[PDB]
């Protein structure tokens, strides 16, 4: 019984940094994906600045 | 016969009568169908076993948290006495206007599952006591049926708040309006802190994720152990009334404390071995109570140790008497010999050993003096005192309640200095 | 067999609530279409097939009711809980309160009924109201009145965008703020002072975006009240139910007036290299810092703090680290509450707004504090009142729609009395 | 389980402590990603996988911070533990501990609380900043005080870059270094004293380069680092921790300030030619010509020598050759300390930095010692500041920024005390 | 039966106690997974067999570098009471400010070992005395035991100060304090220096690079050797008491020296001769000692001999008279037949004879005169007294600890002299 309940622990701790982990994916991809939005933020701006200049 | 009619109620009561069930249905070989593989199920048409008790709240939302979950289908649905409003955490609440106009139907229930019995023995309630409904609804019911029927007796495993932080803000409030309904009418109440059991669940299991599951699953396990003398064969048997009789002295101090052995970890279980002289050298230690008052800070008025599986009452014996002899001057004199023991014949599933101690100790008043400073900080100011008031509660109560409490208290003063 | 009934009154009170029932469907699985690809304590099925929000959505410029009934959400609303009239409030109380309201409360409050009379458990009420604002501030204040002389011992929370210290977004605001914190002294038993330039704070610092809008503000926003909800709507290990709040929280009957907060609010980065467990998460929780309300909370004395956390959550931890924060002696209680805490648990997770600046992590606390400190922005507001009503500034707009102006000086001066209860409860025994 | 906290103040305390965590990322075996493939002193696991380093960097000039943001080790540091100003000090004390230290201190001062917080068994401070600087002084002084009067027992080791009597890089060093000496007097229990010239010559006599840089000098101040952390790091015959060191090398609260040395210091033409004995390399330790500081020690008298051993260490051979160098008539200590080496052990040679002109050796002991000659570098530093208050030079600009004309005095006159116990000590009984 | 606690203590003690835990599992053929392939182990489920000892320090380096090594699964987790602030070479640190902190504990685990054997004989104790942890916990667990268990004997396996060159530079201090303390509840203190271990290894074993795996390896065996003729069967047998009562005529006069016999290199093993006449050529030579005190330059009080090997008895008796009234002026005349034998039947694992020579003898006052030199040449100067002031303590203890040191060499030379 005392083997058991290690293992038991052993794997429910295993589970909980498989959750850490993946959490940790879900978090660089939305820096990724925040790093996108503001480059593609700062084209649109530049092209929005074209369009009111060059209106003459 | 000796029947059990286990009444619950409050989300503690809810949760601790969930876990409660699931450990008896282990100890007696059942599956969550309800059919195996009189004390406390029923039979039923094809076979089956249906648990004995009723569920009481006035918000329906706990009761989808117990039915859920596993072990769940056995309770009747005749008996979810769930009132559809809300209870709002409040005594006044549910004891006087909203979770009082609701008692007649769990009196009706009650007395259907009491008349339909041969020999009923006692009442065995589990709810906690600063929540709203819990307290509330646990004290009314207490004087209705203490009022009721007095053959019988009547017994509470009640939590206390947690001292050092709280987990309500008007805890002190409810805890000292139900003590003043408990002293009155109760026959015996356990009290047990959800604060003790960290400090267990974490320096003697090395527990890291703690869940109320875990810690109901102990006070489960310390309930079954403390009447599992009755059901089952024992070269000296206890019950419910023989630990009534030999522990208080006097019609008010009958609020015990409770103690499981043995609890261990994955190493500490490597290197230790099963041996009665191990199991009482972890039982009388403060750090294995679940009450947060270390008795080394009083004594004990009587203590009464209700063992497990198989061993030689001798075993028992010198222990007792070596334990009571050496630590002479944590055991009060005018009793003699005022610890008490029993020994059943039945291990736990999947030991050897197994010890319950329920201790009626002059070391808890502490924690009622504790109560009887935050309850009289928060009067002064009449803090909080309306919204008990906007329910027809009158102010005078409240005052004899805290003065009842004081003389409680100052009974544990007396005794503990008296000497012979 | 429990549930709420929201109203969104005012400009400010529809926007957070688009942002609220975005969060709300999106964490329950409802499409915005109404229909899905734990809802019987905010939607409501028609039978088969499709939800239905349990809302009030009152205004008097049609703008905001319309920019939601074509925008993405116009097929998730029943048509007759959108009530727009045909003038606008302009910012003046007694426009939203004895003109135009006049007769538009009726329809609200024969709505409120009908709404009513279908829920099953319903528990409190949980309004939204800019005061800063004109129909937001009047229409509310009497909403608040009728519903409170309708039903009565139903709660009723409030979570009001009250005028920031500082940065300014009208002039007349201290008049029309002033009458409608009067009108809710007693008709309202929780108020949760939420203030536009805390959050701007937070946002500027934390979230790391440096031009933020109140489309991230009102994220935030949806993001607390979900925390809260969390324990009617999933399941926890410890669960409160509102009227928890109404009763935890209010030692005197008159004094209520509470603030928020909530943790962790941090971008992906800034909590990537963080280990983030309790201790930390309550050690910031309680940060002067950042609070959603505007205040010095280590230059004044708590009252009550209710925390639930959200998320896989150990309660050993929750306990020691309450314990060490009672510790700390810059954080005190008064005298007459020693048990100054109150703690929740719910097992879910916070849930992520798909194309929202937070970022998601595992556990999460929201607190709700009943302080004394706050005391002094009623005072600094108060003291703005006074430099206008020095010289009756703008009081012909006031007077001039049947509002009597004695009123003003009533509130201004019983405003002020409402001061001998804070500055007295903040002395010990 | 146990801990130590890095502070870098200032220009040169920043660049050395660039140099210290790169050698400890690189002995440990941490990548500069943060992934990894003992360091509970140092790093702390982020839950899953990265690493974040204990450290707080102070500095006004965003310069060095900027380009530790943009280096190689972007990835590793948290967001917010590099802490940069906007605005230079200038090399008058005043600038970074009375107009500007009052802004961000606050802000390193909660920084440490909540990286405190996250530790258990911490033990001490190492400091890291070059007195002659504006913000290493000023700075640096302010956030002393505020960490003596916030934690106290806690032990603290500053690592000073004190000017070369000789080689000049500013022309203010003497006053805004009596400055910061006079604050740190008091609040820093072990001040080791780490001069920038000795060093050059060290690194021409036996690296056998002829043109150093900077950087050199940062990686052997990191290398004696290293070796003197390593018994809290690693495993060994004898354990030492830091609370050791403040235990055994100060005699008396206010003497304190001790020259360090380390060895073996050679680069790979001769490393393979000589032999490097135990004997050997405790002799090369011993010789003046290799004191970081630029003192002869024969001109005092020694009072306190800490000498810990790594690598392969044999005991026996170790107490002979101590036993030698207590015959030495070239050595000798006071009187009133006839027990004056103490010594640790540990079980880890050296691990050498690519690009490090240092060579691989088995073998490697820094010594520290607690003497009396180091005095006089006080007296000759002392000697330029006459030469300034006697004609008020640059006076000015300090005047003008709060701190009071005459203050210059007490500080000089305070070192002038110092200096009397420097020769209370070293007279015989 | 007649059991033993081994109380750990500081980085010196910890590593001692791994060595002498690793001989006697040597000796006992007790492998380290924990079975077999009640003097000391006690014995656990599945014939394991745990170690009667505690550890302790206030910092968890060495523990965890004993639970890294070999036989680090033999003490069980729960007597690793361990502090995280560390204690840092102040013996005020560690014995009034951390003390205080972490001997309740230490006592409450002790009281669950001493209460857990039937018939406790002594103690015994492994520290050191400058170092802060190991000095000033070890002399107060010793206080507080002493003061809690007055029959039973103690022993204290104390390394002092080399002579020569230090460890640390406030070791005398450390060294004063913990003299002054044991000298006054402590029945042994048996001294053990590093230097004549460096010159045994040098010149009695060849071993050119001596490691202190080795120098604690030889205070293992004669730690070992103290006991051995009790819990194996002997011709002659003996116990902790035996010599404790043959050994010093004056309670304070129990400072002894040790020896070890015989000790050969690899070379040498092959020709020299084990007889009982050259093991006593050994254990009666001045660099054979572990002390800084040249036997030949005092007297012996008395000397014990225990012996182990099926040897004869008619030559050991003949051998001690002879090495008795030969050396007459080297010992002491006063009391006759100063020198006490005893003789066991099993020897060590590698030998075939072996000698634990213990001596009550007056050379070691040129230890405690060396000692109190330095205390006064570094207190006369009020030198590092900041810190033992600065953690409650005035300096007048010092001077009268220092005081009682000057006394107890005030005996020794005394009875050197006395002619009768
Ligand atoms: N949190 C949040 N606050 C807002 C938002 N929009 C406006 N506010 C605040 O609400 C106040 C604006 O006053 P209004 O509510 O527009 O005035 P009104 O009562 O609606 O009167 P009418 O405009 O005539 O309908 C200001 O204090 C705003 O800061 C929003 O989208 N989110
Ligand atoms: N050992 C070492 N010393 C350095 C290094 N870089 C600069 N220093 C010293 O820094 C001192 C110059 O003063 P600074 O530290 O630059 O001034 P500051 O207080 O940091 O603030 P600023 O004036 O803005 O630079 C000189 O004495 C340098 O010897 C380095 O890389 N290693
Ligand atoms: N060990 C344990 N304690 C609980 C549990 N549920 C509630 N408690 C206690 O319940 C107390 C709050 O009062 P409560 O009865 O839950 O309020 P009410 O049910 O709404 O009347 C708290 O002090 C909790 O400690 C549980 O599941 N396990
Ligand atoms: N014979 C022997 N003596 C040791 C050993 N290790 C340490 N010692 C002595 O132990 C003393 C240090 O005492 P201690 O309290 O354990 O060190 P602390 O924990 O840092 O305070 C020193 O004087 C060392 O000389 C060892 O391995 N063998
Ligand atoms: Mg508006
Ligand atoms: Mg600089």
């Amino acid at each position: 019984i005392n083997m058991m309940r290690g293992d038991l622990e052993d794997n429910l701790n295993q589970k909980r940094r498989n959750w850490e982990k993946n959490t940790k994916e879900f978090n660089i991809q939305q820096r990724n994906e925040k790093l996108d939005y503001e480059r593609s933020s700062h084209l649109d701006n530049q092209a929005q600045n074209q369009y009111h200049i060059t209106y003459c | 016969m000796r029947e059990i009619v286990h009444i619950q109620g409050g989300q503690c009561g809810n949760q601790i009568g969930a876990k409660f069930w699931e450990v008896i249905s282990d100890e007696h070989g059942i599956d969550p169908t309800g059919t195996y593989h009189n004390v406390y199920y029923n039979e039923a048409t094809g076979g089956r076993y249906v648990p004995r008790a009723i569920l009481m709240d006035l918000e329906p939302g706990t009761m989808d948290s117990v039915r859920a979950g596993p072990f769940g289908q056995l309770f009747r649905p005749d008996n979810f006495v769930f009132g559809q409003t809300g209870a709002g955490n409040n005594w006044a609440k549910g004891h006087y206007t909203e979770g009082a106009e609701l008692i007649d139907s769990v009196l009706d229930v009650v007395r259907k599952e009491a008349e339909g019995c041969d020999c009923l023995q006692g009442f065995q309630i589990t709810h906690s006591l600063g929540g709203g409904t819990g307290s509330g609804m646990g004290t009314l019911l207490i004087s209705k049926v203490r009022e009721e029927y007095p053959d019988r007796i009547m017994e509470t495993f009640s939590v206390v708040p947690s001292p050092k932080v709280s987990d309500t803000v008007v805890e002190p409030y409810n805890a000292t309006l139900s003590v003043h309904q408990l002293v009155e009418n109760a026959d015996e109440c356990m009290v047990i802190d959800n604060e003790a059991l960290y400090d267990i669940c974490f320096r003697t299991l090395k527990l890291t994720t703690p869940t109320y599951g875990d810690l109901n699953h102990l006070v489960s396990a310390a309930m079954s152990g403390v009447t599992c003398c009755l059901r089952f064969p024992g070269q000296l048997n206890s019950d419910l009334r023989k630990l009534a009789v030999n522990l208080i002295p006097f019609p008010r101090l009958h609020f015990f404390m409770i103690g499981f052995a043995p609890l261990t970890s994955r190493g500490s279980q490597q290197y230790r071995a099963l041996t009665v002289p191990e199991l009482t050298q972890q039982m009388f230690d403060a750090k294995n109570m679940m009450c947060a008052a270390d008795p080394r800070h009083g004594r004990y008025l009587t203590a009464s140790a209700l063992f497990r599986g198989r061993m030689s009452t001798k075993e028992v014996d010198e222990q007792m008497l070596n334990v009571q002899n050496k630590n002479s001057s944590y055991f009060v004199e005018w009793i003699p010999n005022n610890i008490k023991s029993s020994i059943c014949d039945i291990p736990p599933k999947g030991l050897k050993m197994a010890v319950t101690f329920v201790g009626n100790s002059t070391a808890i008043q502490e924690m009622f003096k504790r109560v009887a400073e935050q309850f009289t900080a928060m009067f002064r100011r009449k803090a909080f005192l309306h919204w008990y008031t906007g329910e027809g509660m009158d102010e005078m109560e409240f005052t004899e309640a805290e003065s009842n409490m004081n003389d409680l208290v100052s009974e544990y003063q007396q005794y503990q200095d008296a000497t012979a | 067999m429990r549930e709420v009934i929201s109203i969104h009154v005012g400009q400010g009170g529809i926007q957070v609530g688009n942002a609220c029932w975005e969060l709300f469907c999106l964490e329950h699985g409802i499409q915005p279409d109404g229909q899905m690809p734990a809802f019987n304590t905010f939607f409501s099925e028609t039978g088969a097939g499709k939800h239905v929000p349990r809302a009030v959505f009152l205004d008097l410029e049609p703008t905001v009711i319309d920019e939601v009934r074509t925008g993405t959400y116009r097929q998730l609303f029943h048509p007759e809980q959108l009530i727009s009239g045909k003038e606008d409030a302009a910012n003046n109380f007694a426009r939203g309160h004895y003109t135009i309201g006049k007769e538009i409360v009726d329809l609200c409050l024969d709505r409120i009924r009908k709404l009513a009379d279908n829920c099953t458990g319903l528990q409190g009420f949980l309004v939204f109201n800019s005061v800063g604002g004109g129909t937001g501030s009047g229409l509310g204040s009497l909403l608040l009145e009728r519903l409170s002389v309708d039903y009565g011992k139903k709660s009723k929370l409030g979570f009001t965008i009250y005028p920031s210290p500082q940065v300014s977004t009208a002039v007349v605001e201290p008049y029309n703020s002033i009458l409608s914190t009067h009108s809710l002294l007693e008709h309202t038993d929780v108020a949760v002072m939420l203030d536009n330039e805390a959050i701007y704070d937070i946002c500027r610092r934390n979230l790391d975006i440096e031009r933020p809008t109140y489309t991230n503000l009102n994220r935030l926003i949806a993001q607390v009240i979900s925390s809260l909800t969390a324990s009617l709507r999933f399941d926890g290990a410890l669960n409160v139910d509102i009227t928890e709040f109404q009763t935890n929280l209010v030692p005197y009957p008159r004094i209520h007036f509470m603030l928020s907060s909530y943790a962790p609010i941090i971008s992906a980065e800034k909590a990537y290299h963080e280990q983030l467990s309790v201790a930390e998460i309550t050690n910031s929780a309680f940060e002067p810092a950042n609070m959603m309300a505007k205040c010095d909370p280590r230059h004044g004395k708590y009252m009550a703090c209710s925390m639930m956390y959200r998320g896989d959550v150990v309660p050993k931890d929750v306990n020691a680290s309450i314990a060490t924060i009672k510790t700390k002696r810059t954080i005190q209680f008064v005298d007459w509450c020693p048990t100054g805490f109150k703690v929740g648990i719910n097992y879910q997770p916070p849930t992520v707004v798909p194309g929202g600046d937070l970022a998601k992590v595992m556990r999460a606390v929201c607190m709700i504090s009943n302080s004394t400190a706050i005391a002094e922005v009623f005072s600094r507001l108060d003291h703005k009142f006074d430099l206008m009503y020095a010289k009756r500034a703008f009081v012909h707009w006031y007077v001039g729609e049947g509002m009597e102006e004695g009123e003003f000086s009533e509130a201004r001066e019983d405003l002020a009395a409402l001061e001998k209860d804070y500055e007295e409860v903040g002395i010990e025994t």
